């Protein structure tokens, strides 16, 4: 029965916290002083945690200093060992995964000796009942469950809520004033309440079919194409490369659409398009991916190839989030959604780039007679609110009502927004060649 | 004697080379499978890299150990030494593609 | 020397006691099993005593013996002598439900010791198993030692303890001018009236169909819990941040239009009632707002715990979503995963005393029924919480499905469950300006 | 089925067995209060009510401490081994019983016929 531990791990957190000082942001939300096994291993990470805490530098003769004055010095392993702890791993970025390796082995660790404190107090009680022994082991659980979640999340006070809110509120005022942040949209009315599409959150729209999704997911890599010198990644599974390609040229054109995929066109329509075609050629950003089967890790790793070839990426569109499947979760459907979504926030966090999931509302509005998109009605299709920041769905009055006054004109209403806020955004709609404008 | 068309030479060079340079995942990949790769204990390698590259960016020596030493599969592929003698003996990246 | 907690003597005496008076047994089957019972040959007769006391009333140890013969289990047991030798080694009757509860005590140690040795094993040979996965296998464990405790010997109460009860019940009501409140107010006089205040011992499950305003009636109760008591309110969100969640707050608890706050630019006049009711709930100081995401069972009773031992006690624990919670162990299978967790909320509300109020989402089966009205069958299909929670209300209004209806602006609370309490629909004014609930 | 017992506790010496199973003991008395002294069962339930109903709900509390019938049990959970042997028990100990009222037939359960349940 050897306990749970990785001394080569605990030897590379120290070590590379040496070699690279601003890894401790990410490092100290791992691993703890009580985390590290051995007595020498915690006297080194306390004296790293309590330099890195206060004291910014930290080095070889830094770490050495505190050891002498506290007569711990010789106690690690001489000036030696934490000289030649740089030597053994110099590898640094990992720190974060071998972190949770110690984290891992510590909690592991933790749990047998909790579990045989209560065996022991099971064969010798010394007076304890079967009910005073029960919550005794319950308790003994318990508190290993509150080390290891009080690190990072747990119930916040007011003080800390009125603080966080207030800050949210104030950023508010400065989302028209600042102006594109990053990706543009397009739309100079979107731009008020997006304010530029950020990289680092997952941006889902949704819309009941006829409102025309996506269109609106098109007109939103047309824009970001042109505008950004970094190319967009389309993953289409609703429709061929040809059929995308088709579309985005009766928008490049204003040329109806119908004239395009039929062949028949004017001599003036095909000038219009020929125009367009040189330009489409000279910037070189549209990729699309026209594989009906695929599954998050597929996803992951074409988006990371593209990134690596040319630099980076800009934008990455999902034709549908429930055409991806993945082989592991392929019976049950409520948890297969949930890590589609989970992966594509992971892919627009690691990447950096704004994420466009294209997502189908559920027949639940249709009897509703009201027929607004909610926020609470694609939480029936998954998991997706706890995820996405930025969820906008596109509701056209003229689809279901025809003596409507919204005649051509569909609101792209942001229901929920973490970085901006949220609003109804009317933007006109012309169907006869998919182009959404700008309202006046 | 009938020798299946096997070689467990480029078998160890995807291996040791994915342990090298991890962002070859994306075009390794593609090629080979779990299934494709010959014996027991290069194919319980292949599986952990497969496993880590998938989801967790980081992968390296002690990674790949960690993973296969959780499991009770790291004294049956041959211990550390194997795993590390992967990245001496195959030092040669960008070819992991061809092999 | 590790012995396995065990009586063979207690064994002894209870089935020799039983041969010797078979009128015992209404009393001896309450606490001992045939599986609390240690070593095989005392398991064979302990389980022919079962099954022949039961049904064919006469026991002896003719009966006891022929029982056994005719099934192969006599010569293991060892013969007709060792039956007769129980009558006469062990004479001493009416204090069989002593040795009982001698047998019982001894196997619940003993299935702990069990438990905590699974939990050390699974330490040592992980499998592929996380720590976080290890951690909540080991509470699961536990955790089911402890649901087959509580018993608390139930059985027939005489009419003294119920008239005591009852009329101590009555006279509490006279308290209040027109309350009606047995602890946590509602804030609704119309509610107050069936509901008669929150009650701790029992959970309350609050489910409405997307558009309703569950949430936004989950925070109203909230509102009223943390200004009138003075015990703190906790809240876990996981449809929506902490963030989101204060300022729907801020809306109901100044009558500002919901807008104003989560897009910024607001008039100097709503700017006052906001500064004015943050004073009130900077002096109360009892919100706590837990924004993760990812919740078990085992997390949310480790939170709600900690809570209630920081601050003395909690006073309502709600929960924004039912089915958001995951429990790692029952991922496979869905129907089993939400009856786990309607399981652990109400064994929260059992031990904390304090009404929890766990949010639920109904089924798209209602959309098509026409009749529109959610009947307490429709939230089954979602998972068993009718057996759990004692009181579930529904929030129907007749303006979401209905243009032309009657009830403009009203939305009728319909109880469709309540064992403490009388049922019946409970209409109250609502305003979805501003996200506030309001007595009709 | 209240009401069936309501009369056996009064002219029956011997006492009443009641398994609740479908409402708890308190709401089985606050129904039981309101027949007793022909008070309206809102009133009851609710908590306010005159100082007339009062003197009738405090006359018949002390008709019912004498003659000490109504045995409730408020268990979810039963089986129709439990039943039996909490029916034996209250036999045994007050001489012998004179009427076992069920509250459901359906929310009793056998663990060994869970499966099927026409069985």
């Amino acid at each position: 029965k050897v306990p749970p531990h990785s001394l080569e791990a605990e030897q590379s957190v120290i070590g590379g916290l040496l070699l690279d000082n601003e890894r401790w942001d990410t490092v100290s939300e791992h691993v703890m002083t009580q985390d590290f096994y051995s007595r020498p291993h915690r006297l080194i990470f306390d004296g790293v945690k309590s330099i890195l805490e206060a004291g910014k530098p930290l080095d070889l003769i830094t770490l050495s200093e505190y050891l002498e004055q506290r007569e711990q010095l010789e106690d690690v392993g001489g000036f030696a060992y934490l000289a030649d702890l740089a030597k053994n791993t110099p590898s640094a970025a990992n720190i974060n995964a071998y972190a949770e390796i110690v984290a891992e082995r510590a909690l592991v660790r933790n749990l047998i000796g909790v579990a045989n404190e209560i065996a022991d107090a099971g064969y010798d009680p010394q007076g304890r009942n079967a009910e005073d022994l029960l919550d005794l082991a319950e308790s003994k659980v318990f508190a290993i469950a509150e080390a290891r979640t009080s690190e990072n999340e747990g119930p916040k006070n007011v003080d800390s809520i009125l603080e966080r809110t207030l800050e949210r509120i104030e950023l508010l005022y400065k989302t028209p004033q600042d102006g594109v942040t990053g990706v543009n949209t397009g739309f100079t009315d979107l731009n008020k309440k997006t304010a530029g599409l950020q990289g680092s959150d997952l941006i889902i729209v949704a819309a009941r079919p006829s409102m025309g999704k996506t269109t609106f997911a098109m007109n939103l890599c047309e824009n970001a194409a042109m505008e950004q010198d970094k190319p967009v990644l389309i993953f289409s599974l609703e429709m061929p490369a040809e059929q995308i390609m088709m579309r985005m040229l009766a928008s490049l054109s204003r040329v109806d659409q119908t004239k395009i995929r039929t062949g028949q066109l004017d001599d003036e329509d095909w000038a219009r398009i020929s125009s367009t075609m040189g330009i489409l050629m000279e910037k070189k950003n549209m990729y699309i991916d026209d594989s009906s089967g695929l599954t998050p890790t597929e996803v992951r790793s074409r988006a990371r190839r593209i990134a690596r070839e040319h630099g980076g990426l800009s934008l990455i569109m999902v034709d549908y989030l429930q055409l991806m499947r993945v082989p592991a979760l392929t019976d049950n459907r409520t948890l297969e959604i949930a890590e589609i979504s989970r992966s594509l926030k992971a892919l627009a966090k690691e990447l950096n780039v704004p994420v466009v999931a294209l997502s189908q509302l559920n027949r639940s509005l249709e009897q509703r007679a009201d027929k607004r998109p909610v926020n609470s009605d694609l939480r029936e299709s998954g998991s997706i609110e706890q995820d996405a920041d930025l969820i906008m769905f596109i509701y056209r009055d003229e689809v279901y009502h025809p003596d409507s006054p919204l005649k051509g004109t569909a609101e792209i209403i942001i229901g929920k927004q973490r970085n901006g806020p949220i609003g109804s955004v009317r933007l006109t709609f012309q169907g006869h060649y998919s182009r959404f404008d700008n309202y006046a | 004697i009938k020798v299946p068309p096997h070689s467990l030479e480029a078998e160890q060079s995807v291996i040791g080379g994915l342990l090298l340079d991890n962002e070859r995942w994306d075009t390794v990949s593609e090629h080979v499978m779990t299934q494709d790769f010959y014996s027991r204990p290069h194919r319980l390698i292949f599986d952990g890299v497969k496993s880590i590259l998938e989801a967790g960016k980081p992968l390296d020596l002690i990674t790949l150990s960690e993973y296969l030493e959780q499991r009770e599969q790291l004294e049956d592929v041959g211990g550390f030494a194997y795993l590390a003698d992967l990245a001496k003996n195959t030092p040669s990246a960008a070819n992991i593609n061809a092999y």
